[PDB]
């Protein structure tokens, strides 16, 4: 379905689109009223096109035709560089389909746009630009889903059954890759600096969360976890996957640590899956990244402390108790007490009640 | 292993650092109890060794005195800290002793000052107590050695320092003096420190400006220490301030026993006079019937007419050359040259990087080059009250601290109980009734209104919430500045109160329409937002039924007239003041209803016109029947509010005068009113009996108060002037109601509630209206 | 408006609560509110007492509060006339003149002008203390 | 109610002393004129590298404003100093020597400042702002109208080197959102004044403080007039550099036509004036009340009207054209019209003569 | 119960008589061998009145059972002390606890 919402959706990735024009040579070019050229999402990477199924419906790659794809653009109803221009948010612009010729308006704030004949006075739309971090992650937003996608369902295939390949080293890259992408801007840096740093952090990890990456991040962290030992895996997979299983569970934790490192959103998303986070926490193999998870979750978003009941606090006990004397839990356990000026009193009961009356 | 031992081993520093760090963490904020556990877990002696120990890590020291301080001190510096801003100081005789010149500056924060402060609550560490709700109080320590204690460490390390050794106490000169100084100052804040530790202390700040070594400020410092001296001095200044606001009131006291015989010799001078002049006696009677304010208005005016003597002018004039001589105006020897210059010169020695110290230190310079600003800025917390009620106001400033110690607690059933508990006491508490200035100037509003916000955003603990609101409609109902202040919030409370929560008690909303009552200025500020909010809100609640009531077993329907029974009462409060209509609200209102056709019943709508009469039949059919509808009946629900929305209306309609002046809004909102209900349907509502007792269910019976809306409606918009109408209507409807309470007047029915309720109708509804239109 | 009190009545008020406030809870009784008003020396009748407590068991101190303020306004008032019949002249025997309106309007005390005054007249050298003093509380 | 109000010796010493308290404050403290801004700013800046105390003071703030959140908060102590510094160089026939001995010496004190960097740090917290009103932005505005005032040259430059290095957005939203919250003289809202205004000015039993409220009508005149007396400052002196930004930013991503929404601020003043001429053409005469309102507004349309009159001045072809192409030709219409009725509406009188010189001034 | 293990010898006349102030010094001492409370340390005797329930059953009744300048261990049952509900973070569950007091005065 394609609509016209109007609020936050205009700041994340879903509302940005591409224009492809049909000519190869030269596509560079400004773009003159009544050019046939294509529209495609730049997110999903589906095609737009007025087709006979259900009127206007995006479509995949893999069938757009150029008289049900094509669109023109003109002013009113009615090689080189080329002509010269057409103004980015002062001038006007209506949508219509090469073939058909029918306006675009809304049909009927989700509202359906579909290509009525009579269209509407106000269906005109003026252009406006995006900078290169929102293309430059909407692209890779594109790219990290269609392989993570091809790497769950890989997963999927061989799920309960003993014995492709999966693209093991072509998924480390690419975690190795966002975890330098996402990485936090050091403090060396003067504070305008730093903070045009962090700002710009801020916004590519919201676009990530709009993009719906972290739910994806969780599906595959959830299916790789469900074994318990390389050796589990191996029987499932192969002796090569298993060598490399450890880096990659090792990656997807501090990736997951990552894209909610700081942002209250993110982080807040977790109110409700917690106690998936307290259940693996006690896993033996890559415990750090899981901690620091637990840590930057408990630390950023102040409402997810509230859903923390008795279990939990005897879970982090107990991986205190079982993990020798680290630092991480104590400041983990030192976070659970005060958030941001307020104290939550249940809690540090359960605290000074479980670990301390012990004195082991 | 000596804890001594860990300066090499530093995994287990670290360890035992963060452990500490969880030691504070776990007993922050509060929770006494917790910090009972730890004097469990660390004593009273081992702290105070570590405290004194040298060889300690830096690390392991700060985090000790850190742990003590937030187990021992940390709430009992809270609390003072919260009450160091109000300025409570009684006329004791030792307040009116007090001088703003000794008889040069003084030395600051010694002497004495009466300003009213809650003492400390302490309570000895017993732990083979028999088990036992009561707030605990946080531990106990002797306070007495801790003093010279501190100022003892404290002149050590400032002898070490000018021995200039290369190995500090804990290995740095930060960590050698930071925590020392946190505690030091710490305790000044407490008030423990008396004149002479005071003294003392003054001449290790500087050791020659406030003579009566080396100065701690005249070496060499880090920012880290500096930050704890600039609190220092801001903790003196606000001393040497609270001095200076004490003096003025003492002089007050004075020159007002001095202005009131003043005045009355005055009075008694004017009362001998028989023939002065006309203007004379004009200038007595305005001077002796201008409210007290506009009298002392009148009087302090001789300045740049004003009938006083010169020996009182010329004494308020020295008084004022000696507060302009104190505030440092003149129009290092003193606090706040001192001050100021080492500002200026640790500005002016290095570029510190630190914002916090920045932030603080240009507040003390703002402070220090300002004073006369900053007693201006803290004249309005001040306050004065009599000797006879320091008890009773001891408790309500404990009550006071109490309540705001819950702003940072996440609320729970033991904290909810308490903060109960308090507004219990508060409300038997006579201070709050007597003097409402006092109680805006403490602000008690603005933190139980932060306290409502904080649980409010299903909503928990709903008991806490009804009483909370309560309060806030008596804060509301004591004073009419109070009334204003809590207006002023209007917007964020009917943000907080726009979904109903359906409880039995006060809600939020009804703060709000006890915020605007009885006062025509309040609501002719009624601002444009509010109204439409509250209109938004009623038009919501046209489109679903309350989820309460579905989940309640009831019937489910298209709307939950419950939920906008509170907006129309809102309404009708917010639009009929004095016995009046307000002509700017009215507009609105009726503007408002008119452009939303869905804040109207379902049967007033033009799509289904079921009609206001036969939908008053069917309410009553179904009230009838059990199975189609305390427990709310739904019956009730709808008649209440069809009864509200006729009532509002009603009161809404344009007064008479406006209407007999033919101005054309007022002509044209009565017509809209005529137009949207027809006098049948009044006539027939009328017109529907009342059962009368073997009493009927009063909550689901027909209230005479719908019929009270009705007549309300009959006697403002259409009015009585035609003889067959009026004896129509009354034939129709009137004289069996009459009838019926006269039958119902014998003494097996007189105390039954129904006769009372019609009988109040009666003579509060329809017999003025009768009276009225009697010729 | 609970301000029209003044201190003294306040602490009349709270001395005779707590007199019955042995509790401490604040809980007063509809038959210990009454003995409390017949403390006060009000004596209120049955009738209205129950209205009284039906308007607004479970009588508190600020309910009481509140309906001691009602009650007192009603003393308040009465005291208000002799104000106003000595306040229209001081002497009180016959000094109705339109020499005292001018006075009044001159030093009122809200700035009252002299249409406004006049108006006041004709509302109701020869005048009535009494009907202008009517005419002022309208 | 005013009879029975009970004299000052009768009521206890404890209030007495609060009510003189509250005069006191009200009446002697406040009205003593202390001047020390001037002190303070020469202490900080002597210097005795590393900068100096205000260049420490002016870094703080501008680190403060440059912090990422949703709204900054109101910071007593930003808003304080600003005032300082602001009064500081706003003042410390005649001769041609004495009068450029004076400009002198105002050049001088704005470089005080301007060299310290408190331009940046003004564009970095109006641009902060977000677009919200409140008394820091009006402070911020009050530093801005005090550095620009005099139309000194170094000052414009440097805002512009800042503006264009740092590329930022958000200034000129923030502006434009400032801008289309100015209030206009509402008719509706002078008449609930008015009404509460009819009401007594003693409230039973105690003074009413409705004459102290203030009016609710052209509440945020002066903010408004200082915002336009900042931008024409800003335009000051035939800059041609910022008559040709102001219209359009070629840099930046999004461009924002500050002198179109200058002009439909105009325009609304315009139809909001006619409204209230409406309004007062069937009375004989001009009450007070609403000529103190009348006279607010005139001076607001002044301001804007300057405020043009300096983007327009000089031979910026651009700003011309754009203006010539925008509705500022139905807005002067309409001035014309309800500016020909008011001094016809005035001549017929005579004891309105001031708002008849107020009309003719702005004419 | 409680068994009163003489430590050192005290004056065998004095007893406890209900009504009266007793002032002791103990050092409490956890089952395992771990030290929790010492009134000692704070150098402040703990004052407590005999035959009330200001006190837990177990030190009430050993204190009973004590004399003037004697010292003893009075190892305490749960069911005793703290049963099955302990201070919170300072007396584990169902654990016993031994205590080390000797009188100062009774007056």
């Amino acid at each position: 379905l394609v609509y016209y919402e109007g609020g936050a959706v205009c700041t994340h990735a879903r509302s940005l689109w591409r224009l492809e024009p049909l000519r190869i040579s030269w596509s560079g070019s400004h773009l003159r009223w009544g050019q046939p050229l294509r529209i495609r999402h730049v997110t999903t990477g589906r095609y737009l096109a007025l087709t006979e199924d259900q009127g206007l419906v995006v479509v995949d790659a893999c069938k757009a035709h150029t008289k049900a794809t094509s669109f023109c653009f003109r002013v009113s109803k009615e090689e080189g560089m080329g002509p010269p221009e057409i103004k980015y948010g002062e001038s006007l612009c209506f949508v219509q389909h090469v073939a058909s010729g029918l306006w675009l308006t809304y049909a009927a704030l989700k509202k359906k746009a579909i290509l009525h004949q009579e269209g509407h006075m106000d269906d005109a739309l003026f252009l406006t630009r995006c900078q290169q971090e929102e293309s430059q992650a909407a692209r890779m937003i594109h790219s990290t889903a269609g392989l993570y996608n091809q790497f769950i369902k890989g997963l999927d295939s061989f799920s309960g059954k003993p014995r492709p390949a999966l693209p093991i080293e072509a998924v480390i890259l690419s975690l190795q890759d966002l975890i330098g992408y996402f990485e936090p801007p050091s403090e060396e840096l003067q504070h305008e600096e730093k903070q045009s740093k962090l700002r710009s952090l801020r916004n590519r990890q919201s676009l990530f969360q709009e993009e719906g990456m972290l739910s994806l991040v969780l599906n595959c962290i959830d299916r790789l976890n469900v074994y318990t030992t390389a050796a589990h895996f191996a029987e499932y997979a192969g002796e090569e996957a298993a060598e490399s299983w450890k880096e990659i569970v090792n990656l997807l934790y501090e990736l997951l640590a990552s894209l909610i490192r700081g942002n209250r959103a993110n982080c807040a998303l977790f109110s409700t899956n917690l106690d998936w986070v307290v259940s693996k926490l006690d896993r033996l193999e890559a415990s750090s990244g899981i901690l620091e998870v637990l840590y930057c979750v408990l630390i950023e978003s102040p409402e997810v402390l509230n859903i923390i009941q008795e279990n939990h606090i005897k879970s982090i006990i107990s991986l205190l108790d079982k993990h020798g004397r680290n630092h991480k839990v104590l400041d983990v356990l030192c976070s659970l007490c005060v958030c941001n000026g307020v104290a939550v009193r249940s809690n540090q009961d359960l605290i000074t009640e479980n670990l301390l009356p012990g004195r082991e | 292993m000596d804890i001594l031992e860990l300066s090499e081993r530093l995994d287990l520093q670290r360890f035992h650092s963060h452990t500490l760090r969880l030691y504070r963490a776990v007993c922050a904020l509060g929770n006494n109890r917790v910090a009972h556990a730890l004097c469990s877990h660390v004593d009273q002696a081992q702290l105070l060794h570590a405290l004194e120990d040298a060889h300690l890590p830096g690390p392991l020291r700060a985090g000790y005195y850190d742990l003590l301080i937030s187990i021992h001190l940390e709430s009992a510096c809270r609390s003072r800290r919260s009450m160091l801003s109000e300025y409570i100081v009684p006329l004791t005789p030792e307040t009116r002793a007090i001088t703003l010149f000794p008889p040069r500056h003084g030395l600051p924060g010694v002497g004495v000052t009466t300003s009213l402060r809650p003492p400390h609550h302490f309570s000895p560490p017993c732990f083979v107590a028999a088990l036992p709700a009561p707030a605990r109080l946080s531990p106990a320590i002797p306070l007495e050695a801790l003093r010279d204690k501190a100022l003892r460490m404290l002149g050590e390390a400032v002898r070490d320092g000018g021995q200039h050794a290369r190995d500090p106490v804990g290995g740095s000169v930060e960590f050698q003096f930071v925590p020392v100084l946190k505690l030091v100052s710490t305790l000044l804040v407490m008030g423990i420190f008396g004149d002479e530790d005071v003294k003392q202390i003054l001449k290790m700040i500087e050791p020659e400006v406030f003579t009566e070594e080396e100065g701690l400020l005249q070496m060499k410092l880090p920012e880290s220490v500096k930050l704890q001296m600039c609190n220092l001095l801001e903790y003196f200044c606000d001393q040497e301030l609270q001095h200076r606001v004490e003096s003025l009131a003492a002089f007050a006291e004075r020159y007002v026993d001095k202005l009131q015989a003043n005045q009355r010799s005055r009075y008694a001078l004017l009362m001998r006079a028989f023939t002065m002049s006309a203007a004379e006696t004009a200038r007595r009677t305005r001077e002796f019937r201008s409210p007290p304010q506009e009298q002392i208005n009148m009087l302090l005016h001789f300045k740049d007419d004003c009938p006083l003597p010169e020996d009182i002018r010329q004494d308020l004039q020295d008084f004022h050359q000696d507060l302009l001589a104190h505030c440092g105006i003149q129009l290092p020897q003193s606090l706040q040259e001192l001050v100021s210059h080492m500002v200026v010169r640790w500005a002016q020695e290095d570029y510190v990087q630190s914002p916090e110290l920045v932030r603080a230190m240009f507040s003390l310079l703002h402070r220090q080059y300002d004073g006369l600003g900053e007693l201006l800025r803290a004249l309005p917390r001040a306050y004065t009250i009599s000797p006879s009620s320091v008890e009773d106001t001891m408790s309500l400033l404990e009550c006071l601290g109490q309540i705001r110690s819950l702003l940072i607690v996440q609320m729970g059933p033991q904290e909810e109980n308490l903060m109960i508990q308090s507004i219990g006491n508060i409300m038997n508490n006579k201070v709050f009734y007597q003097h409402p200035n006092l109680m805006r100037a403490l602000g008690m509003h603005e933190t139980v209104m932060e306290v409502m916000v904080n649980v409010l955003g299903e909503i928990r603990f709903p008991k806490m919430v009804t009483s909370c609101c309560r309060f806030l409609c008596y804060f509301c109902r004591i004073s009419r500045q109070n009334q204003r202040s809590m207006f002023d919030h209007l917007s964020y409370l009917l943000e907080n109160s726009g979904i109903g929560l359906g409880m039995q008690g006060s809600t939020p909303l009804d703060v709000a329409a006890a915020s605007v009552i009885d006062n025509n200025e309040l609501a002719l500020a009624l601002q444009e937002q509010d109204l439409e909010k509250v209109v938004s809100y009623l038009a919501g609640c046209g489109l679903q039924s309350c989820p309460m009531l579905l989940a309640k077993g009831y019937p489910d329907i298209g709307w939950n007239p419950c939920g906008g029974e509170r907006y129309l009462d809102f309404l009708r409060f917010a639009v009929f003041v004095n016995g009046e209509s307000v002509e700017e609200n009215a507009n609105v209102v009726v503007r408002l209803l008119i452009r939303k056709p869905e804040c109207f019943g379902p049967a007033l709508r033009g799509e289904g016109g079921s009609g206001l009469l036969a939908a008053i039949e069917e309410a009553i059919r179904i009230s009838e029947d059990p199975a189609r509808d305390n427990r709310v009946h739904l019956g009730h629900a709808i008649m209440s509010f069809y009864a509200a929305l006729i009532d509002l209306l009603g009161r809404c309609a344009p007064e008479m005068h406006l209407i007999q002046a033919g101005k054309g809004e007022a002509l044209r909102i009565r017509a809209i009113l005529r137009s949207l209900v027809p006098l049948d349907d009044l006539v027939g509502i009328i017109s529907l009996p009342l059962q009368i007792p073997v009493q009927p269910k009063m909550s689901a019976s027909f209230v005479p108060d719908h019929k009270a809306s009705m007549v309300l409606f009959l006697d403002r918009v259409y009015g009585i002037e035609n003889q067959d109408f009026l004896l129509h209507v009354l034939d129709v409807g009137f004289l069996p109601d009459m009838r019926a309470a006269a039958s119902l007047d014998t003494a097996t029915f007189s105390t039954t509630e129904m006769a009372l309720a019609l009988n109040r109708y009666l003579c509060l509804a329809v017999l003025p209206l009768i009276t009225k239109c009697a010729p | 408006m609970a301000d029209q009190l003044t201190e003294e009545q306040i602490a009349e008020f709270k001395e005779a609560f707590s007199l019955f406030d042995k509790d401490g809870d604040g809980t007063i009784t509809t038959k210990a509110l009454g003995t409390v008003m017949r403390s006060l020396g009000q004596n209120p009748t049955e009738a209205e007492l129950q209205d009284m407590i039906n308007e607004v068991g479970t009588i508190d101190f600020p309910a009481f509060l509140t309906m001691m303020a009602r009650k007192m306004k009603d003393t308040d008032s009465e005291e208000e006339i002799r104000e106003a019949f000595r306040v229209f002249d001081k002497d009180g025997n016959g000094y109705i003149s339109a020499a005292a309106l001018r006075h009044v309007m001159t030093n009122l005390g809200e700035k009252l002008t002299d249409e406004e005054v006049d108006e006041m007249i004709r509302e109701a050298g020869q005048v009535n203390y009494e009907a202008f003093v009517q005419m002022m509380t309208a | 109610a005013c009879f029975r109000m009970t004299p000052l010796y009768n009521l206890p010493t404890h209030r007495a002393c609060n009510m003189f308290l509250e005069s006191y404050k009200a009446a002697w403290i406040l009205t003593e004129d202390h001047s020390f801004e001037d002190r303070m700013i020469d202490d900080l800046s002597k210097a005795g590298k590393k900068p100096d105390p205000l260049h420490q003071l002016v870094l703080h703030f501008s680190r403060t404003a440059l912090t990422e959140k949703s709204k900054l908060d109101e910071d007593y102590l930003y808003m304080a100093y600003a005032d300082i510094m602001a009064k500081s160089c706003h003042l410390e026939e005649v001769s041609f020597e004495e009068k450029e001995m004076e400009k002198q010496r105002l050049l001088y004190q704005q470089s005080r400042l301007h060299t310290r960097g408190a331009a940046e740090m003004v564009l970095q917290m109006i641009s902060a702002c977000k677009g919200e009103t409140g008394a820091m932005v009006s402070s911020t505005l009050k530093l801005g109208i005090s550095i620009l005032n005099g139309g000194n040259a170094e000052v414009q430059q440097k805002m512009l080197d800042y503006l264009k290095d740092k590329k930022e957005v958000g200034f000129f939203q923030s502006i434009q959102a400032l801008m289309q919250t100015c209030s206009v003289l509402d008719l509706n809202a002078f008449e609930r004044q008015n009404k509460a205004e009819g009401l007594g000015m003693v409230n039973e039993d105690g003074t009413v403080i409705n004459r102290q409220n203030g009016e609710k009508v052209m509440a945020d005149d002066e903010f408004t007039q200082d915002l336009f007396r900042f931008l024409q400052l800003l335009c000051e002196g035939h800059n041609n550099d910022f008559q040709n930004y102001l219209r359009t930013q070629t840099g930046n991503t999004t461009t924002i036509n500050i002198i179109i929404c200058t002009v439909d601020y105009l325009l609304r003043l315009q139809e909001s004036i006619s409204d209230f001429y409406w309004y007062y053409s069937g009375k004989d005469v001009i009450e007070e009340q609403g000529k103190r309102n009348f006279s607010k507004a005139m001076s607001v349309a002044k301001q804007v009207f300057n405020s043009l009159t300096e983007y327009i001045q000089g031979p910026c072809t651009g700003n011309q054209q754009s203006l010539a192409h925008s509705r500022l030709w139905d807005a002067v219409v309409g001035f014309l019209h309800v500016f020909a009725h008011m001094m016809m509406k005035l001549a017929q009188d005579s004891s309105q003569i001031e708002l008849l010189k107020e009309l003719l001034d702005l004419q | 119960g409680v068994e009163i293990e003489t430590i050192s010898p005290g004056d065998g006349r004095t007893f406890p008589k209900k009504g009266q102030t007793c002032v002791v010094h103990y050092t409490g001492m956890l089952q395992n061998g771990k030290k929790f409370d010492s009134s000692r340390d704070r150098n402040k005797p703990f004052k407590f009145r005999i035959g009330k329930q200001e006190v837990i059953k177990g030190f009430e009744e050993g204190a009973a059972q004590m004399s003037l300048g004697q010292r003893a261990k009075l190892t305490c049952t749960p069911d005793v002390a703290y049963g099955a509900t302990g201070h919170p973070g300072v007396i584990p569950p169902n654990a016993t606890l031994i205590f080390d007091v000797e009188l100062l005065n009774l007056e």
